[PDB]
C-alpha cells in the first residue's frame, strides 16, 4: 500500500513563494525551490520545491502546484530541469523530487502552459561525487562494485 | 502504552475517533497537541484511514 | 561647574605608568599622583587620545 | 584572562577564590564539589552460580 | 544590483597582532593596508578556508 | 567551518551543540524571506581535506 | 516589435514573415531568457560562454545561427559570484536598460 504513505500530503496544499530569477524578472512563483541536497554519489539530487508531486488537484506522474489560490496540475513529463546539461526526473512525493543531475552551480526548473512559461533559478551548487579512487564524471559501463550511498527511489 | 490527546481524554493513539474525510480541521487539531509524542506515526497512520 | 564645598570629578588619559602632573584649575595648581595599570584589550577600534 | 588554580579532591566543602586583574575590580570564583565518581573500564568475562 | 555578503571573519587578538579565520562561500578579495606613511597593502583573492595573521 | 561545528552526543541524542557562526541579515525591500549568513559546513570541508 | 507585441519579423527570400517571440530560443552554454525586442536589437539574459546561438523552428524547417563571439558575465563588487544571489547588501551597478528610450 502506497496510499498509507501518501496520506500525509493529503493534509497539505501547494503554495507560491519568491523566486529571485524567474522567466523575465523576480516573480512570485509556483515552483520556488526551497533546497537542493546532493550528497549521494552517482548524480542523484533531491529538490525540495514549492509544488507537490504524485497528487491531483493519487495520480502517478503529476505536479500539483498553486496558482494565485487556485490549485492546478500538469503531468510530470512537462516539467524539465537542468544544471549545465539537462537533468532527468525520476519521481516525486509531496514537496520533494528526485532527479539525476550532472554537476553545476544552479538549478532551473521550468514548465510551460498554453503560452505562459514558468521558471525558477536559484544559485545552489549541485555537485557530483564519484565512488572510490578513479575520478569519473559519467559512471562507467562496467568494472567492479563498491559500497556507495544514493538517495532512495521510494518514499518510506 | 501511549495515550494521545484531543481533549482531557486519554485515548489509545491507534484508535482515532474521527477521520480526515469527515472533519477538515479536527484531525489537524488532534495532530496539534500530539507533536511531542513517541506514537505520532501510529496516530497519523491509524488516523487518516477508516 | 564648581559648587561651594563639593568635589569635582574629571576624566583624563595617559601613557604614564606612574603619572604625576600639576592640574591647573582656574587660578591654582594641584598635584595629581598615582599608579596606572595595563588595560584589558590588545587591539581596540578607536585611535589614540 | 587565563587563570589557573588548584582544588583539593574533597566533596561537600566549598572552595573559594578571587581573580585580581591589576587595575580592575576583583572577580570572585566559588566551586563547591558535590559528588566525585571514579568509573573504571569494566569488561565482563563470565558469570557463575550453583 | 544585489551583491552577496561573505561570512563574518573570526578575529583573534594578540599583542600587536590580529589573526583572521576566513571561510568564504565564493571567492572574495581581502584588501588590507596600514594607516601609516607606508601602507604596505595586500590585495589577495581567497577562495578556500584560510588563516591570515 | 571545521570538523565538529555540529556535535550530537549520540546519533539520536536530541541535544546537539551548534557553533556555526550564524548571523541574520536584513531582508530586501518588498520581500518576505529570512536572509542569513554563516560559515559553510565543516563536515564537507573535512571530507574535502 | 513590428505595432505588435512580442514578435520577430524576418526576411525569407524576399517575402517578409513573422513568428511570436516565445518560439525563438537562444543559448550561450546554458539556455538564455529573452526579455524584449525593439527593431534590430534584442535584450536577453545569458550566462557566460564562448559562443551565442539563436534558433527558431518553422513547421518542419529549423533555422539557426551560431557566431564565435565571447559572451561574458560580470559580478559587482569584491565577491566573484557566477549566479547572482538571493540576498545581500545593495550596491551600485551599470546594466542595460529594459526600455527602448
Amino acid at each position: 500500500s502506497t496510499e498509507e504513505l501518501f496520506n500525509e500530503y493529503k493534509l497539505t496544499r501547494p503554495y507560491m513563494a519568491r523566486c529571485i530569477r524567474c522567466a523575465v524578472g523576480s516573480c512570485h512563483s509556483p515552483i520556488a525551490i526551497e533546497a537542493v541536497k546532493s550528497d549521494g554519489h552517482d548524480g542523484y539530487v533531491r529538490l525540495q520545491t514549492s509544488s507537490q508531486y504524485g497528487l491531483d488537484s493519487l495520480k502517478g506522474r503529476t505536479m500539483r502546484y498553486d496558482m494565485h489560490g487556485t490549485i492546478k496540475e500538469i503531468p510530470l513529463h512537462q516539467v524539465s530541469l537542468y544544471t549545465s546539461r539537462p537533468c532527468h526526473i525520476v519521481d516525486g512525493h509531496g514537496y520533494f523530487l528526485l532527479a539525476r543531475c550532472p554537476a553545476g552551480d544552479s538549478i532551473t526548473m521550468e514548465f510551460k502552459k498554453d503560452s505562459v512559461r514558468h521558471s525558477c533559478s536559484v544559485p545552489y551548487e549541485v555537485k557530483f561525487n564519484p565512488v572510490g579512487r578513479e575520478l569519473y564524471t559519467h559512471p562507467p559501463e562496467h568494472g567492479v562494485e563498491q559500497a556507495c550511498q544514493v538517495y532512495a527511489h521510494d518514499a518510506q | 502504552t501511549t495515550m494521545c490527546l484531543l481533549a482531557n481524554v486519554t485515548f489509545p493513539c491507534a484508535q482515532p475517533p474521527i477521520c480526515y474525510d469527515r472533519k477538515p480541521a479536527e484531525t489537524l487539531a488532534m495532530l496539534s497537541v500530539n507533536v511531542d509524542n513517541p506514537g505520532y506515526d501510529e496516530l497519523l497512520e491509524a488516523a487518516v484511514k477508516c | 561647574e564648581l559648587t561651594e564645598q563639593g568635589s569635582a570629578t574629571i576624566h583624563f588619559s595617559t601613557a604614564n605608568i606612574h603619572p604625576e602632573f600639576r592640574l591647573q584649575i582656574c587660578t591654582s595648581y594641584v598635584t595629581c599622583k598615582g599608579d596606572c595599570h595595563p588595560p584589558k584589550d590588545h587591539i581596540v577600534t578607536h585611535p589614540q587620545y | 584572562y587565563e587563570h589557573a588554580t588548584t582544588m583539593p579532591s574533597q566533596a561537600g566543602i566549598s572552595y573559594n577564590t578571587i581573580v585580581n586583574r591589576a587595575g580592575y575590580a576583583p572577580l570572585p570564583i566559588s566551586i563547591t564539589p558535590t559528588k566525585i565518581k571514579l568509573i573504571p573500564t569494566v569488561n565482563l568475562e563470565y558469570v557463575t552460580c550453583h | 544590483c544585489t551583491v552577496p555578503l561573505a561570512p563574518e571573519p573570526m578575529i583573534t587578538f594578540g599583542f600587536r597582532s590580529v589573526s583572521l579565520k576566513l571561510h568564504p562561500k565564493n571567492p572574495t578579495y581581502l584588501i588590507t593596508r596600514q594607516l601609516a606613511d607606508e601602507p604596505h597593502y595586500t590585495h589577495e583573492l581567497i577562495s578556500e578556508p584560510a588563516v591570515r595573521n | 567551518g571545521a570538523f565538529g561545528d555540529i556535535q550530537s552526543r549520540t546519533v539520536s541524542s536530541s541535544d546537539l551543540y551548534a557553533n556555526t557562526n550564524l548571523v541574520l541579515q536584513r531582508p530586501k525591500a518588498g520581500a518576505i524571506h529570512v536572509p542569513y549568513t554563516q560559515a559553510p559546513s565543516g563536515f564537507e570541508q573535512w571530507k574535502k581535506d
